[PDB]
RNA sequence: CACGCGGGUACGCUAGCCGC
RNA sequence: GGCUCUGUGGGUGCUUGGCCGCUGGCCAGACCUACUUCAAAGCCACCGGGGGUACCUACCGGUUGGGGAAGCCCUAGCGGC
């Protein structure tokens, strides 16, 4: 532990910010030695032996709140000539020596990832996310979070390249995957409300190149599907869920997952005369469902479940919903 | 208005850390005796770096059988070595691996004049036989050659390309020649119009591709442009020179290792005086060799010692001698720049470090900062008389102190003869030519 | 404009940390030696700079006390007052030791200020950590004691008997006595350099290496018996006070004294001088005391008066001095400032301790707290007040926290630079300077009517001929 | 009053509220 | 005062704290504590009684 | 000159990025076989930079069995193709360094642009991979979820009776 | 030894540490946490579980709100003590005693606990209050909680009439009821420091009828002690006795 | 070259005109 | 009721007040920093014995370059011995 020595170089940094602010009349003399005080005792904090990231966030938290109140008290006092970037500096030092310490702790990298981002720092949140996508490979909320970024920047390759890089790295769990069919058809929405891409067949292809990975369920065709049914307004929307309906059928022929498929299909785009009429045949369905061989529990409870997301909707007739009601009490 | 000034413990240690913190004062009431404080620690460091002077650091595998009269390093690789000896045979070492030697062949039936390596893998060898090339690194080992040179006269020394396959040999009958390997056969054979003496040494200029130095014994140095090819100018000086060597980081500097003792610092542009004049030695200086950052040089003397300099020092900054070593033909560096290698008269290939206390390996901050500090402390104090005469204090043995000193007496006596007749005789009114201007006897074209 | 403020920046720290005028660069005439002496003064610059803002990290306040209405002064204040303004654990060091049958008490703290020595005239010699309140040692030692004295550390102490001085360890156990330095009355320890400088009743002035073991230079002050003697701690040299009222001061360099500063017609009973090295105070028997410019060797101010022959006088890490005379000491706040190129005399003293019989024999500053220990008969009682001790002190060079560790490393280091005694000189930056005989010598080597009569006056009585006089004869003739 | 609650809020969490402190000891 | 280390102590060889060369072995102390007289003025007292008889041993 | 490095374990394989490299002349030295000693002055020679765990152990049982045979895993050329920069080796190459030397030339012929040390071969990154497996508890610690004692104990077992098939002809128990 | 027994007195008197090993026991003397983790922590662990506890406590009883201002604040983990002036420390001294009042009827619980711990652990109460502290311990005198606080408690900084409880300090066991009353029968002071305690506690109104019992137990089993005491046979000397015991009682009974 | 606070064209946003 | 241990006060020499900048004051203190003509006479000043002496120091005698108190004289001067 060389800590003393080592806290003194950014002690002696943070001086002469501390010289500017009481050289102008914004922070008074025994304000500023509480400053150099609670400073002092965080970088002996920080740069001891035994730390912790909690610690490192409570470090950043203190110094981007000593930010925002001398940004309150500059407005104040009515001074332009006072910066924020030594401030910024100082915190993205925090920051770096933060994840040289603990280079595996999800909760810092994520602070780091928000801070950079808040402060308007696009290409230094690049770094960043790249760099901490290479430390957690398989962590599908890094990997969601760098490719939707890239496709709200608009940088449509960028967030493809993310997107399947981390797609080739996590196959174990299905939500990277459907996160990316996610951000493809809305790119695919984008491209529409602007007005290859005129057939959309990329989600097609996502779904044929994921019915072989290790997490290929019934289930996660479901939740595939899931996926797919928000969002119907688009030209090739059914084209992709008949797709995905003549996938479940050819594979799973008597899952409760498939049957469910077959009741919820015809709901589209749907929200009105085209309603009741799609209700009328979905209920068709689902009354063939409901006598048909299949796991009537499991069918039943799925669709208790989607009756639920089904109540949660007012604007409906009374006779329609009671019937619901006596459909829904003898499953 | 009562306030006294409490101190807590607080202030020495936080409770719930280890940190003992340190809190510093800068003001000079506090800190008494700056300048001689620093004064000690500066006499400090010098006894301090006389102790831990240690410069030896190993020995090549066995050696050779007889003297080591060429080596040449591999300027893109950094720990392939090669050395011929007077027995004709040639090694090639690793320096990861000094235990035993990588690749030997009984290359020639004389001693081997020049060595160098090529910039693919193989290397070449010089000899009053003719050059040959072999390839050290192969997956069966060949002793045999792949490809010989005999016509051209008796060659001496090797010179390589920084970037192609072009080599220079410099041969006996007053010419260079230069080959392009594997389209070129005898090569193009440059040569000053009318010369006869022999070109000792040859060097391709690193830094400027296409500028070739040369040094013959009509005690002269010569230039050639590789592009236009033909010779470029030609100087003479006053004593033979032994070997001339290229700056890797400056390319007009050249030196010149001279039978004078002496090394010259000249400027390829204007070769009217020397830029520097080194002069530490007692015998004739065989090999000199810049370092790879280009501000230190090596030279084994023709006497038991190796000598280090800077390159604006003109006076020694160390001194290397062993009482196995026998003579020293061959110094060159690593390409670390911190480790030099000498080739001797016993057979022998030694491993020397430059800085010769300062250890190598990742240090702390707190011990390089220490060292850090000390050297800044001894640029500073270094000219104080106590601090001076330990850091100047080195083992010289018997031989090579008896003789400078007797070249003391030598030098001061024809300097004194010189001033008697200046004070007595008609050059009195004229301007004293300096001694760096008189390095050079004439310069043509 | 906006900025003066950094013109007035620059001009401060250039004064206080800059040690120095500057190097003219213009009149450089060499081209590199220019541009190097340009890039030096820049970087000197912008070193005076940097030590001057980050001088605002540092962590105490110094203590005060200043009067609030026009009536109220700051000498009437009591120590009762200032117990119960104050915080508590600086209100615990105000205590008393009451020891009474063994001699006037003679008090000495660490150059840290953890341990204090305080020595009795009979004999009771003890060795305490006065705020933890553990005493390490305590031994009685039979015959009379002349002066306590710690060491570097608080390992080490130096006592003074009735002949001879005795060093001894931690413990109290003897480690050996000095039988060179017979009938030491005074004695004080050089911290940088390790010597032990002590006087004699005869007046010899005898400088021990306490690391080495061999005296350095004993000096024979060459009149009369020494008064008193006191340490400079910028020069490390030594301002003894004679007895026909003279100080003189002495290196161990020198067989004569350096200056002698005429003072007081009686002997000058004490002596004080300035942990910077500025100023002097010294109290004579002729009742005055006065001040004195150290570094330009005059006299500041008028000469004050005490109202008795001053026992003691012991100045502080700020500008408060005690001076203790009789029975009852007074602390002069403003008597030498470093600013004011031309001093002014202080009306009324700081603060006054208590006149209640018990006759002072000496007065100590704690080196780092706000206190003051004056040791008289009755034994020993520290009092606080608030203005003196430096608040911010400097880990490296003397710590009042130290722990083991740091103390057996700090001892090394000061081992390691431990000081030549050839290197004491009045000004103590001279070390590089220019030997400007031999500079001469060695340029001339590389180039290479009214006076003309006692010129004949001295030759006339050698009688040595000798050329040159010959033609100084024929100069003479022909005036 | 002239601060906003956020500042003083502020000044609460970074500076220190040793004044405060006090004057809820001295009650 | 720690152990030195090979560097230190090359640059402290003519250092001790304990034994100067003054101090003569410290023969004093061992004789003293040998046998155990409670003065060390009657040690020296004894000393320099017998350096002068000595001395008028030498001149005999 | 080393640029990155391999380095294969238990529980996954990561790869270091080397600034200050190693003293190659100096390697039989004291004072640099201290420093690959004490962790204090080898982590100023090594700096983790990506970090691959294994899914499952039968990942891991697949990635030893193909490595020690020597062919490369798919997913390790993933992650060289994620952390190496996308060069071709006409005018800028990357040297990796390996700890075998079949395992090296299969990734200079996926990667053209990398040229791979093996430590089998190249003293330097033998010395470098040396250390890194004398500190490599420390140098993971950060996100080394568990211990790596009871995964390597774990996936020997699992090796040794995948090479053996130790389950179909034991039964006496 | 005169100079050791008054600079005994002077280490005794003393109360805040001054060297490193000084400040490591006494930060290590704690109620919850073994000595090897209570050396290192900060008073941000501290603070937050014990403003766990005092959450607890707060929403258990009401009254407590002041001391979440004033006692249990974010700026009070940073409040040394042995820093202020005498009447701030008086004044702290005062907002102590009453949150022990106050929580001396919640003892047996674990945030009671926790909040003891804090004022222990920042304002080291068992030093500077370490009467009303082993007496709002004292009616607890049969729990782990008290052989803990007992085991923490400085030995000279215990007051002259709880001077008993040194052996159960040496040998770390509850001390019995038989003890306390005999003590109580025998030294006056210990009868009128457990009276005054619960009498002031009484005023503030904050009882709790585990003290109300032990006083009285406590009081009538002295008082019959110090009866069979003061029983003598000789006129003069019963009289004066009888006097005595009315004298040391009175102001107690005629209050209550 | 631009970097704080307001009303604007415009927000599950901040890109653009002038001020404080 | 007894032994032991500990604490305070008196005594263990013949009784004249607590403090101070003391011929006067104060015990609740008060005023605060003035005034000044001419630095100083010399000597002594304890280390155990025998021995070495390169370096430092002390004492004694000198050598170069400057410096001129004082003594003596007179052509009077910016003087001379």
């Amino acid at each position: 532990a060389w800590v003393a020595d080592k806290a003194r170089f950014y002690l002696e940094r943070a001086a002469p910010e501390l010289r500017e602010w009481e050289e102008k009349e914004i922070f008074t003399k025994d304000e500023i030695r509480n400053l150099v005080a609670k400073r002092s005792d965080f970088e002996h904090l920080v740069l001891a032996p035994g730390t912790k990231p909690t610690d490192f966030l409570n470090y950043v938290n203190w110094e981007r709140s000593l930010d925002r109140l001398r940004a309150k008290r500059c407005a104040r006092l009515n001074i332009r000539s006072v910066t924020s970037h030594a401030s910024q500096a100082r915190t993205f030092g925090i920051f770096e020596r933060a994840v040289l310490k603990h280079p595996g702790s999800i909760e810092l990298w994520l602070a780091y990832l928000e801070f950079a981002a808040q402060v308007k720092a696009t290409k230094r949140w690049r770094r960043i996310m790249t760099r901490a996508l290479r430390l957690h490979p398989m962590n599908a909320s890094l990997w969601t979070l760098a490719g939707r970024r890239a496709a709200q920047n608009g940088d449509m390759q960028r967030a493809r390249a993310h997107f399947l890089r981390g797609c080739r790295f996590c196959t174990r769990e299905p939500t990277l995957w459907l996160e990316y069919a996610r951000c493809e058809m809305d790119w695919l929405a984008r491209m529409e409300a602007k007005k290859p891409a005129l057939s959309g067949a990329i989600p097609i292809a996502v779904f044929d190149v994921a019915r072989k990975q290790p997490f290929w369920g019934p289930a996660a065709a479901e939740k595939f599907f899931d996926v797919f049914a928000k969002f119907g307004h688009l030209s090739c929307h059914e084209r992709i869920i008949s797709h995905v309906v003549t996938t479940m059928q050819e594979l799973f022929p008597n899952h409760p997952c498939t049957w469910s498929v077959h009741i919820r299909q015809p709901l589209v785009g749907v929200d009105t005369p085209a309603f009741p009429k799609a209700l009328r045949e979905s209920l068709a369905r689902l009354k063939a469902a409901l006598q048909s061989t299949t796991d009537r529990k499991a069918l039943a409870t799925k669709m208790v479940a989607w009756m639920d997301g089904i109540l949660a909707i007012e604007k409906l007739d009374a006779a329609i919903r009671t019937v619901l009601e006596h459909t829904k009490r003898s499953l | 208005k009562i306030k006294a000034l409490t101190r807590s413990i607080t202030a020495q240690q936080a409770p719930g850390s280890d940190v003992q913190r340190a809190p510093r004062n800068l003001a000079p009431e506090l800190h008494p005796f700056e300048r001689a404080r620093e004064y000690q620690r500066a006499l400090n460091a010098v006894k301090l770096e006389r102790m831990f002077a240690k410069p030896f650091l190993g020995q090549l595998g066995n050696g050779h059988v007889q003297g080591v009269y060429s080596m040449c390093k591999d300027k893109n690789s950094l720990n392939c070595i090669a050395s011929g000896s007077g027995d004709g045979v040639v090694k090639v070492w690793d320096l990861t691996t000094r235990d035993e030697e990588t690749w030997r062949v009984a290359a020639h039936n004389n001693i081997v004049k020049g060595l160098t390596f090529t910039n693919d893998k193989k290397l070449l060898s010089c000899a009053t036989d003719g050059i040959k090339l072999w390839d050290p690194y192969a997956s069966p080992s060949n002793t045999t050659p792949i490809a010989t040179w005999q016509e051209g006269g008796p060659y001496t020394s090797l010179s390589f390309h920084r970037s192609a396959n072009t080599f220079a040999a410099s041969s006996g009958q007053g010419c260079i020649r230069i080959w392009d390997l594997e389209h070129s056969t005898a090569g193009q054979a440059i040569q000053w119009p009318s010369f006869v003496d022999t070109i000792t040494d040859v060097c391709f200029n690193q830094v400027e591709t296409s500028v070739i130095g040369s040094v013959a014994t009509d005690r002269s140095i010569i230039l050639f442009d590789l592009r236009t090819n033909m010779p470029v100018i030609k100087t003479v000086l006053h004593f033979a020179c032994n070997r001339i060597v290229f700056n890797p980081m400056e390319a007009m500097n050249l030196a010149v290792a001279s039978e004078d003792h002496n090394i010259y610092i000249f400027d390829a542009r204007n070769f009217d005086k020397a830029l520097n004049i080194q002069k530490g030695h007692v015998a004739a200086v065989m090999d000199v060799e810049f370092s790879p950052t280009g501000e230190e040089l090596v030279s084994g003397s023709y006497d038991r010692t190796i000598r280090l300099w800077r390159r604006d020092a003109g006076h020694s900054r160390d001194v290397y001698h062993t009482k196995r070593m026998q003579r020293v033909f061959r110094t060159m560096w690593t390409m670390d720049s911190k480790y030099i290698l000498t080739g001797s008269d016993d057979g022998n290939v030694r491993l020397w470090r430059a800085n010769a206390s300062e250890r190598s390996g990742v240090k702390a901050t707190r011990q390089r900062q220490a060292l850090e500090y000390n050297n800044a402390l001894l640029d500073r104090y270094g000219h104080l008389p106590e601090i001076r005469r330990i850091r100047r204090h080195r083992h010289l043995p018997k031989v090579v102190k008896k003789a400078t000193e007797i070249k003391r007496e030598e030098l001061a006596a024809i300097k004194r003869r010189e001033e008697n007749e200046r004070k007595h005789s008609n050059k009195k009114y004229e301007k004293r030519k300096s001694e760096r201007e008189k390095a050079v006897l004439v310069k043509q074209q | 404009k906006a900025e003066l403020d950094r013109i007035r920046r620059y001009k401060q720290a250039q004064k206080k940390y800059g040690r120095g005028p500057r190097v003219d660069i213009k009149s450089v005439r060499d081209k590199k030696l220019r541009r190097t002496l340009t890039n030096l003064e820049n970087k000197y610059k912008t070193a005076a700079l940097k030590a001057k803002e980050a001088e605002i990290l540092l962590e105490n306040q110094t203590g005060f006390l200043e009067p609030e209405g026009e009536l109220e002064r700051t000498y009437k204040v009591r120590q009762d007052e200032i117990v119960k303004e104050v915080a508590v654990e600086v209100a615990q060091k105000k205590f008393e030791l009451k020891l009474t049958e063994l001699g006037p008490y003679t008090c000495e703290y660490s150059r840290n200020g953890r341990d204090l020595i305080l020595a009795g005239r009979k004999g009771h010699v003890a060795t305490m950590d006065w705020r933890e309140g553990k005493l390490g040692c305590e031994l009685q030692l039979g015959e009379t004691v002349r002066d306590a004295r710690f060491l570097h550390n608080n390992q080490f102490f130096a006592v003074a008997q009735k002949k001879y001085v005795y060093i001894y360890d931690h413990n109290g156990v003897e480690i050996h006595c000095l039988r060179k330095h017979v009938e030491v009355s005074h004695m004080e320890f050089l911290p940088y350099h390790f010597l032990l400088a002590t006087l004699s009743i005869s007046g010899q002035l005898k400088y021990q290496d306490t690391s080495t073991g061999q005296i350095v230079a004993e000096i024979a002050t060459k009149h009369g018996t020494p008064v008193s003697l006191t340490q400079n701690p910028y020069n490390a040299i030594l301002h003894i006070g004679q007895q026909n009222g003279t100080v003189t001061l002495w290196s161990p360099n020198s067989t004569d004294p350096l200056v002698k500063l005429l003072a007081h017609r009686g002997p000058v009973r004490s002596l004080a001088v300035d942990r910077e090295g500025r100023y002097m105070v010294s109290t004579g028997q002729d009742n005055k005391m006065c001040i004195w410019d150290i570094r330009n060797f005059k006299e500041a101010v008028n000469s004050y008066f005490t109202r008795a022959p001053a026992t003691s006088v012991a100045i502080s890490d700020t500008g408060l001095t005690a001076v203790g005379w009789g029975t009852h000491t007074t602390i002069w706040k403003g008597l030498f400032n470093k600013e004011r190129p031309v001093q002014v005399k202080v009306d009324s003293p700081y603060m006054t301790w208590g006149g209640q019989g018990q006759v002072v024999e000496r007065v100590r500053w704690c080196p780092f707290e706000d206190i003051l220990g004056i040791g008289h008969n009755e034994g020993f009682s520290s009092i606080i007040v608030p203005g003196a001790g430096e608040a911010n002190y400097d880990a490296l060079e003397v710590n009042p926290f130290e722990t083991k560790k740091q103390r057996q490393e700090g001892e090394v280091k000061a081992l390691l630079n431990k000081l030549q005694p050839e290197m004491i000189a009045l000004d103590p930056n001279f070390i590089g300077n220019l030997d400007l005989r031999s500079e001469k010598q060695r340029q001339a080597e590389r180039d290479l009517n009214t006076a003309l009569k006692k010129y004949l006056r001295k030759q006339r009585k050698k009688n040595i001929i000798d050329e040159k006089r010959l033609k100084a004869e024929e100069l003479y003739r022909q005036m | 009053a002239e601060k906003d609650a956020e500042e003083e809020e502020l000044e609460k969490f970074v500076l220190g509220a040793k004044e405060t402190f006090r004057e809820q000891l001295f009650r | 005062v720690r152990k030195l280390k090979y560097h230190e102590q090359k640059l402290l060889k003519k250092h001790d704290f304990i034994n100067y060369k003054s101090d003569n072995n410290h023969r004093d102390h061992d004789v003293i504590r040998r046998y155990m007289i409670q003065k060390p003025e009657d040690y020296h007292k004894y000393n320099r009684l017998c350096g002068s008889l000595r001395q008028f041993a030498h001149r005999l | 000159v080393v640029n990155f490095l391999l380095f294969e374990s238990a529980v996954g394989f990561s790869l270091f990025e080397v600034v200050h490299q190693a003293d190659t002349v100096g390697l039989e030295l004291p004072e640099v076989k201290d420093a690959m000693k004490t962790l204090d002055k080898f982590g100023k020679m090594v700096k983790l930079r990506s970090f691959n765990p294994w899914t499952s152990a039968a990942q891991g049982l697949e990635a030893i069995n193909l490595i020690s045979e020597g062919i490369m895993p798919e997913y390790l050329k993933s992650a060289l193709e994620m952390n190496l920069p996308q060069t071709s080796g006409k005018k800028s190459k990357v040297v990796l360094g390996v700890a075998d030397k079949k395992l090296a030339g299969e990734i200079t012929a996926a990667f053209p642009g990398v040229q791979c040390e093996a430590a089998d071969t190249s003293e330097v990154v033998a010395a470098l991979l040396r250390g890194i497996r004398t500190h490599a508890n420390k140098l993971h610690k950060s996100l080394q979820e568990g211990d790596i004692g009871r995964a390597q104990l774990g996936l020997g077992h699992a090796y040794s009776r995948a090479k053996v098939k130790f389950s179909v002809h034991k039964n006496d128990n | 030894s005169s100079l050791a027994q008054q600079l005994a007195q002077i280490a005794a008197n003393s109360r805040s540490s001054f060297n490193v090993k000084a400040l490591k026991a006494s930060h290590s003397k704690s109620l919850i946490w073994e000595p090897r983790v209570a050396v290192s922590q900060t008073f941000a662990e501290i603070y937050s579980q014990c403003y766990e506890g005092f959450k607890e406590l707060c929403h258990l009883d009401s009254r407590f709100v002041p001391f979440d201002a004033t006692l249990f604040s974010a700026q009070s983990q940073e409040v040394d003590r042995t820093q202020m002036t005498a009447e701030e420390n008086a004044a702290l001294d005062k907002r102590v005693d009453s949150f022990l009042h106050l929580v001396g009827s919640r003892l047996r619980l674990m945030p009671a606990i926790k909040a003891v711990e804090w004022l222990i652990r920042r304002f080291r109460i068992h030093e500077f209050n370490t009467g009303t502290l082993l007496a709002t311990f004292l009616p607890y005198h049969t729990i782990p909680a008290f052989v803990t606080l007992l085991s923490i408690l400085p030995v000279q900084r215990i007051p002259i009439e709880y001077r008993f409880l040194d052996p159960y300090i040496k040998s770390l066991t509850p001390p019995p009821r038989a003890a306390i009353v005999q003590q109580a029968t025998n030294r006056p002071d210990l009868l009128s420091a457990i009276s005054r305690y619960t009498l002031d506690s009484c005023r503030a109104k904050q009882e709790y009828p585990g003290l109300i019992s032990f006083w009285g137990g406590i009081m009538a089993e002295a008082v019959n002690g110090m009866i069979d005491k003061m029983r003598s046979g000789r006129r003069a000397i019963q009289l004066e006795n009888d006097h005595l015991l009315l004298q040391q009682i009175g102001p107690v009974l005629s209050e209550a």
